[PDB]
């Protein structure tokens, strides 16, 4: 796979916790992009073998996370994961 | 300046 390849990954919203920390955001000069910082046990992401820490988040449920602030990214993913009617969650990512 | 938040 080439650096930064795009990949669409689906994730069920059944678990109460997404179980991920995210890092970065357009205010950051060091990490302008939003990346998965850590995947935590107990959550939904720990169960997806295609999700890894270090992936760049591009979109969630059709909502762009490109060039967004950290605050908007957190808010956008939270709203998507709590929207249980839309199942599964769709995450567009760029792999390292 | 990298922010990290548990989602
Ligand atoms: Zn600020
Ligand atoms: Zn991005």
């Amino acid at each position: 796979v080439s650096t930064g390849a795009l990949r669409t990954i689906t994730l069920s919203k059944m678990k109460q916790s997404l179980g991920i920390s995210i890092s970065g955001g357009i205010e950051s000069k060091v990490q302008p992009m939003v990346k998965i910082e850590k995947i935590f046990p107990g959550g939904a992401a720990f169960l997806c073998g295609d999700l890894q820490a270090g992936f760049e988040l591009v979109a969630v449920d059709g909502e762009s996370l490109e060039q967004v602030t950290h605050q908007r990214a957190v808010d956008t993913i939270r709203r998507a994961y709590r929207n249980k009617a839309r199942e599964p969650m769709e995450l567009v990512v760029r792999v390292p | 300046d990298v922010e990290i938040t548990l989602v």
